[PDB]
DNA sequence: TGCATCAGAGCCCAAAAT
DNA sequence: TATAATGGGAGCCTCTGATGCA
């Protein structure tokens, strides 16, 4: 079909591999394509570096290597294993008195391996690691609270790394440094490092007032072993003052770099604020048996010229893009890897002592466990290692470019305030404005603008173009927030005829602020509008036109769309929906030019111009983390000739090599009859006759038989006690056949277990008995399909124990996992939403002739309510749904991109068309206009839309020019009283679905402890009636009804043992007795010590215990 | 050391199992099956004892272990009673 | 007797937690 | 049951109330 894309931005570079803060960081990390001699010190190789040398004998590290994985990555998943590669390193142990050298090549273990799309595969599920934004290391200055005219000085090193250092002018005048919570004068500090008062004195002469707060007699007095020690005494009292013990704390402190590290981001910006140049990352050096400074006096010096007000010298805004860092996947995993790296080197210098001090290989020496446990610890325990999330494919693009305040070593969402959540000026270009959570967590999680990439020092950089004279070169420049302040710079849009700037005033920017400037006072120039927002805000078209709440929830919700059977790509795009697609890595593509030799439903095979034969096999029906099924479908037939980066395959979601998280519907904005009330939606049953808005689902279930004391649980199509109507469709073994339909409680695979001894009641003796049939030895524990769930049985796998290539975790003989596919059609409580934030839940589904509708007999598809629009402020839906008329009439779609789109007289243009199609064809037919045509057009000139005195044609064509249509009550026949916009718009199926939602429960599981029911529908669960609940009823004075959630719904065993029996026998429910929490609490007050006593009222004791408890 | 104490004899021979999987596991570049494990313990050794002092050697979870990000929920909320009727 | 400094006390709900 | 062995290690908010200093 025809593409029509408006616009005049020409944008001189493409979007960045939109996963390469994934996939370049973790590169990096490994190194593992560098042959050894060539690597950085970096990553994986710089925490080798930092172990090692192990002192105590000596055991140094020599080079590392990574094997290739045991595994591939389908494997994995499906096994439930972890991909990962074995890590190697080779080691030597040197006896420094004898010389001798052992050397040997360790295994370590294993470390995982991310995959192409930048994520990684841990048991079988894949997840992300998550970048952490934080405070950069480096030096700050900022004001103090507490009194004005003075500030803090903050030295900050990396995580972990190092301690804060507080630098403060006390009201008394002399100058403190704060260390682990501990104050004292800092001249003391200065007098270690071997500074005196002649140096001090005329280098801080200058501000006045300062220099004597740092002058102290008695401090001076002392040489540098002297001011050590009383340092020491200072920092830890208690601790014997012996002068080795303080040199080698004080190193630790300031000079090691082992246990100091300001980052390499550290070591530029206190050079760059200081004005220095520093010869490592710690704050000083141990150089020929003193210490010898690096920042503290430069620190110092600043400091003082602050207070005074000497010019040059800043506060510094601590939410500024220049002082705030990304820790990406590599950064991340380096560190728990250093962790489990020094765990490790305690294991060794622990084995240098033990053992004989004479034969010792490093085989020997090392124990490798602490280092894969602290791996193993942060891709599945760590809180920035999350589950993946594949709803689409654009859901786990985006997961990979988000960036979050929280996790280990960061912000609590408590703890965290205003400044940190706010769109600072820096985050232009770097984090979209738009998309964060609606919520706790807005302004915590966001994400990583279009055109951003982050820095080998991991701040976020923007490109511009640089301006010279006049022209806009097509250099581009990636500026971090603090370069970005040095310039001017133009808005993205500003005229250019040919490549000179064609206004006489332009729109820039000059740190951050707006202002208006000659073509001579511009340096740089946007590249575009799409580097401003996120990925997803860059799917929204239009947005100039939406508010940006709206629009945030457009953002996040197209996460949510479900990958459907038929989807689409939407008739108004904005341009990047193609990208997408490719580098989600859904779609596939042809590596080289060629011709198509073979076209499957499960493969295509390529024959390139190399004459080598290439075989693609399709993922069909692969269950996602989220349960939507990813399946790639041939779009190539046989005998096609192919270019390089042609389309192979869809992807899930995506159309002929677009992104299609949605349908193109027919919508009337219009109330109906108050199905449409308060954001629920109306649609037409044709929807799901046609198949629009189905999705396949699957969702894995699982058993184990494993070995019990009481003898082993067998899966089994022997159960004792069923029908043969109940073993229907299982196979020999036990299993469901493939192709079975299943419902809620059929039977997946079938099993017994051995009964635990018990002796039969009198009443089983009696009744065993009176029917002569022996207790069988088993009990029936097979795996049913749970309430509200079933579908047909696509797969099974069984695993048995003893067979080959398969070991289970210890006990369990035999593991069966039943794979349950079902296709869902539309249905009432499923939600839509479309891109501008419009979302409703479906709330009626009517028949087709109900259903308004053209002139021409055609019905529309969604009827969506006007009272929607005007408080949310989103009209970008009502732009797209304009647009989208003349695009159905026309039969074409169109890219129209964000704030450079089609404008209305663009889009007036496309309807007069459009109205040709529609209403010209009718007249040569043999068609006049109805006579409820006039009468619509009688109330619409009273309405002012059209003007008085043309033909009914040309009114006609006035109204579809602002988008308006007659429109015909399905039900009467006669019309509705106005006009009335109708269009085609983009709407998506999000995850949240009835089908899942729905639950409900008599009595089922309780708890162990307090005996309430289990939460949640997965446990058949209870719905909790919380404190404001219980308000709620002591409000209305329901005594008896919240009673009964207090006993009989809940912990009384007595009083809800004997409410179901009652019910079932037609009684009334009895009286309650004493909640089991309330004993609980009793018993665990008794735990403390305490004596709870219930009185009556004579003030006698009463038994809540019934005797049971006492002697 | 073991919430579920093991005579001190039994903790030996759990202890001898670990030293010659991680020997193994470090001859063998990755985590030894349990016949392989059997074999380097010696005669009296088959994968099934290997597998059975395994399981004996299993410590016990926490009940308050969390589940979520959150502090709001524990391991032991999810655990059905199988005692009372 | 009047005033800092610090220790300890709190910081929504339900759903879910793969 | 026996060479001698002799002092640890990690670390980063607001209001209210009691307590320890002018
Ligand atoms: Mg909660």
């Amino acid at each position: 079909m025809e593409i029509k894309r408006f616009g005049r931005i020409r944008e001189v570079i493409p979007l960045p591999p939109l996963t390469e803060i994934q996939v370049e960081s973790y590169r990096r990390a490994l190194q593992a394509d560098v042959p050894p001699e060539k690597r950085e010190n970096v990553g994986i190789q710089a925490a080798f570096r930092e172990t090692f040398p192990i002192e105590e004998l000596v055991l140094d590290f020599l080079e590392y290597r990574l094997g290739e994985p045991p595994f591939p990555q389908d494997e994995c998943r499906e096994k439930d294993l972890t991909y990962q590669a074995p890590l190697y390193a080779r080691l030597q142990l040197i006896h420094k008195d004898t010389g001798l050298i052992k050397e040997d090549e360790v295994f370590l273990g294993h470390i995982p391996l991310m995959t192409e799309d930048g994520s990684f595969i841990i048991n079988g599920a894949d997840r992300v690691i998550v970048s952490q934004i934080h405070r950069s290391p480096g030096v700050y200055f900022t004001p103090d609270p507490a009194r004005p005219g003075r500030y803090i000085a903050s030295i900050i090193p990396l995580p972990k790394r190092g301690p804060w250092i507080d630098l403060e002018v006390e009201p008394n005048g002399v100058v403190s440094m704060k260390v682990n919570k501990r104050k004292f004068p800092l001249v003391l500090l200065l007098r270690v490092l071997g500074y005196d008062q002649e140096t001090l004195a005329r280098e801080l002469g200058a501000y006045g007032e300062l220099v004597q707060g740092l002058m102290d007699e008695s401090v001076f007095a002392m040489r540098p072993e002297e001011a050590l020690i009383r340092l020491f005494t200072l920092l830890r009292p208690g601790d014997p003052p012996k002068r080795d013990k303080a040199v080698a704390y004080v190193y630790g402190l300031i000079a090691d770099p082992r246990r100091y590290d300001l980052g390499e981001a550290g070591r530029y910006k206190a050079e760059e604020k200081l004005g220095i140049r520093l010869s490592g990352r710690t704050l000083a050096r141990f150089e020929d048996g003193e210490f010898k400074d690096e920042v503290f006096l430069p620190t110092l010096r600043y400091l003082f010229a602050l207070t005074a007000g000497v010019p040059g010298h800043e506060v510094d805004d601590i939410d500024h893009l220049g002082n705030r860092r990304i820790r990406t996947v590599g950064e991340l995993m380096t560190d728990q890897f250093r962790v489990g790296l020094a765990r490790l080197a305690r294991g060794v210098r622990e084995r240098m002592l033990m053992g004989s001090e004479d034969s010792l290989t490093p085989a020997k020496l090392v124990n490798s466990r602490p280092l894969e446990a602290a791996i193993r610890e942060f891709f599945s325990r760590s809180q920035l290692s999350q589950f993946k999330d594949e709803t689409n494919p654009l859901s786990s693009l985006r997961h990979k470019r988000r960036i979050s305040a929280l996790g280990p070593g960061g912000l609590t969402r408590e703890r965290a305030g205003f400044d940190v959540r706010d769109v600072h000026r820096t985050h232009y270009g770097r984090i979209c404005p738009v998309e964060t959570p609606e919520g706790a967590n807005i302004g915590l999680i966001t994400s990583l603008a279009a055109y951003a990439r982050v820095d080998e020092l991991g701040f976020i950089r923007t490109p511009y173009r640089r301006v010279v004279g006049g022209v806009v070169t097509d250099e581009v420049v990636y500026m971090t927030a603090t370069e970005e302040d040095r310039y001017t710079i133009a808005q993205a849009n500003t005229p250019l005829e040919g490549n000179r700037i064609a206004a006489e005033r332009v729109v820039a920017r000059r740190k951050g602020e707006p202002v208006i400037v000659s073509p001579e006072e511009v340096e740089f120039m946007d590249v575009s509008p799409k580097q401003v927002f996120s990925v997803n805000t860059n799917l929204i078209p239009f947005l100039e036109h939406d508010d940006a709440n709206r629009a945030l929830m457009g953002s996040n919700m197209q996460t949510q769309a479900v990958p459907l059977i038929r989807a689409q790509a939407p008739v108004v795009m904005t341009g990047l929906e193609e990208r997408v697609v490719r580098d989600s890595l859904a779609a596939l593509y042809a590596e080289e030019d060629g011709e198509v030799a073979k076209v499957d439903g499960n493969r295509i095979v390529v024959r390139y111009e190399d004459g080598r034969l290439v075989e693609y096999p399709l993922r069909r029906f692969y269950r996602s983390n989220q349960g939507t099924a990813l399946d790639q479908r041939p779009r190539v037939v046989v005998g096609q000739r192919v270019r390089k980066g042609d389309l192979l395959a869809d992807g899930p979601a995506s159309e002929n090599g677009f992104l299609a998280l949605g349908q193109n519907v027919l919508v009337a904005i219009m109330p109906f009859d108050g199905y449409n009330f308060e954001d629920a939606i109306v649609i037409s049953e044709e929807l799901l006759k046609r198949d629009f808005y189905t999705s396949i689902h699957i969702e894995r279930y699982e058993i184990e038989a494993r070995d019990t004391k009481l003898g082993p649980e067998r899966i089994t199509r022997d159960i004792p006690h069923l029908s043969e109507a109940a073993l229907r469709d299982l196979d020999e073994e036990g299993v469901v056949r493939i192709g079975a339909e299943v419902k809620p409680g059929d039977i997946l695979v079938g099993r017994t277990s051995f009964k635990g001894e018990s002796e039969p009641t009198p009443e089983e003796r009696l009744l065993r008995s009176i029917f002569g049939e022996k207790a069988r030895d088993v009990k029936d524990t097979s795996l049913r399909v749970p309430p509200g769930e079933g579908g047909i049985v696509v797969r099974t796998v069984r695993l048995r124990r003893g067979d080959p290539g398969v070991e289970l975790k210890p006990g369990v003989r035999e593991v069966v996992r039943v794979y349950v596919a079902q296709k869902r059609k539309l249905q009432v409580g499923d939600k839509l939403a479309n891109r501008h934030g419009n979302k409703g839940v479906v709330a009626k589904i009517l028949p087709v002739e109900d259903m308004p509708h053209l002139p021409d007999g055609t019905p529309v598809d969604v009827i969506l309510n006007p009272l929607g629009v005007p408080s949310r402020m989103n009209l970008g839906q009502i732009l797209e749904t304009h647009l989208g008329l003349a695009g159905y009439f026309l039969g074409q779609r169109y890219i129209s991109p964000i704030f450079d789109g089609a404008k209305e007289p663009e889009i007036k243009e496309l309807l007069a068309q459009a109205f040709e199609v529609y209403f010209g064809k009718r007249k040569g037919e043999g068609f006049g206009v109805d006579k409820r045509e006039v009468e619509v057009l009688r109330r619409a000139e009273k309405l002012g839309l059209v003007t008085p005195g043309k033909t009914p044609e040309e009114q006609l064509k006035e109204l579809f020019l602002q988008g308006k249509v007659v429109l015909y009550d399905g039900r009467t026949g006669e019309p509705i009283e106005g006009p009335i916009v109708v269009g085609q718009m983009f709407i998506m199926k999000l995850y949240h679905m009835v089908e899942d939602k729905m639950h409900a429960r008599s009595t089922g599981p309780y708890s162990l402890i307090t005996q309430q029911p289990l939460g949640g529908k997965a446990q058949f669960g209870g719905q909790r009636f919380g404190e404001m609940e219980v308000w709620a009823l002591e409000a209305y004075g329901a005594a008896h009804t919240l009673q009964e959630m207090l006993t009989l719904k809940s912990d009384d065993i007595e009083g809800r043992n004997a409410a179901y029996e009652a019910i079932i026998k037609g009684e009334d429910v009895p009286e309650p007795s004493v909640p089991e929490s309330f004993r609980v609490l009793v018993k665990e007050l008794q735990a403390l010590a305490l004596d709870v006593q219930t009185l009556d009222e004579k003030d006698n004791p009463v038994d809540i215990f019934e005797g049971l408890a006492s002697k | 050391a073991r919430t579920i104490r093991i005579p001190v004899h039994m903790v030996e021979t759990i202890n001898k199992l670990s030293r010659t999987a991680r020997q193994l596991q470090q001859e063998l570049g990755r985590e030894p099956t349990y016949e392989e494990i059997a074999e380097a313990m010696g005669p009296g050794w088959d994968a099934k004892r290997v597998e059975e002092t395994l399981k004996i050697a299993q410590e016990p979870v926490s009940l308050e272990t969390p589940i979520g990000d959150e502090k709001d929920s524990f391991y032991g909320d999810f655990i059905p009673d199988e005692h009372l009727p």
